[PDB]
C-alpha cells in the first residue's frame, strides 16, 4: 500500500483487499492450521463464503425493504437497452 | 347550500384513480403558482394498497400516500 499510493492517490486497499490478506493473516498465522490446513482452505474457496454470509443480510434487507415500501414490478424502461440485432439472418 | 367560492390558495383536494401523470400536471401547477402546498393531499385507488408516490415541488420530491 505505501507503495501503490504514490503512484495514485485513489488506490487504497480496498475492505475486499483487507480482509483477504487479513484472513489469510488469521489462517496461517494463528494456530491450528498447519500449513496444508490453511492453504486448502484458501484453495478451495474459504474466502467465497465470508462475502456471502455477510451480503446475505444485505440482500435479505432489501428484500424486506421492497416489501415492506410495497412498490410493484420493475420493468426497465427501453432506453436503457440499446438493441444491437443483426440485419436480416 | 352551494358555495360560490369554489377554489382558492388553501384548497385540498383528493384524486380517485392512478393518474400520475395528471396529478404530476396539477402539483407543477401547485409549484408554478407559487402555492405553499399541493393541492393533492392523497389518492384512492381500490386496487393497491396504501404507499407513498413521489413527486416533485420544484426540485424537491415529496411523498403523496
Amino acid at each position: 500500500e505505501k507503495i501503490t499510493t504514490s503512484k495514485k492517490p485513489n488506490l487504497i486497499l480496498n475492505v475486499d483487499g483487507l480482509i483477504g490478506v487479513a484472513f489469510v493473516d488469521m489462517l496461517r498465522n494463528c494456530g491450528s492450521f498447519t500449513r496444508e490446513e490453511a492453504d486448502e482452505y484458501i484453495d478451495i474457496g474459504a474466502l467465497n463464503g465470508i462475502f456471502v454470509l455477510g451480503r446475505s443480510m444485505g440482500f435479505i434487507g432489501h428484500y424486506l425493504d421492497q416489501k415492506r415500501l410495497k412498490q410493484g414490478l420493475y420493468r426497465h424502461p427501453w432506453d436503457d437497452i440499446s438493441y444491437v440485432l443483426p440485419e436480416h439472418m | 347550500g352551494k358555495s360560490t367560492t369554489l377554489f382558492s390558495r388553501h384548497t385540498k383536494a383528493i384524486v380517485w384513480g392512478m393518474q400520475t401523470r395528471a396529478v404530476q400536471g396539477m402539483l407543477d401547477f401547485d409549484y408554478v403558482c407559487s402555492r405553499d402546498e399541493p393541492s393533492v393531499a392523497a389518492m384512492v385507488y381500490p386496487f393497491t394498497g396504501d404507499h407513498k408516490q413521489k413527486f416533485y415541488w420544484g426540485h424537491k420530491e415529496i411523498l403523496i400516500p
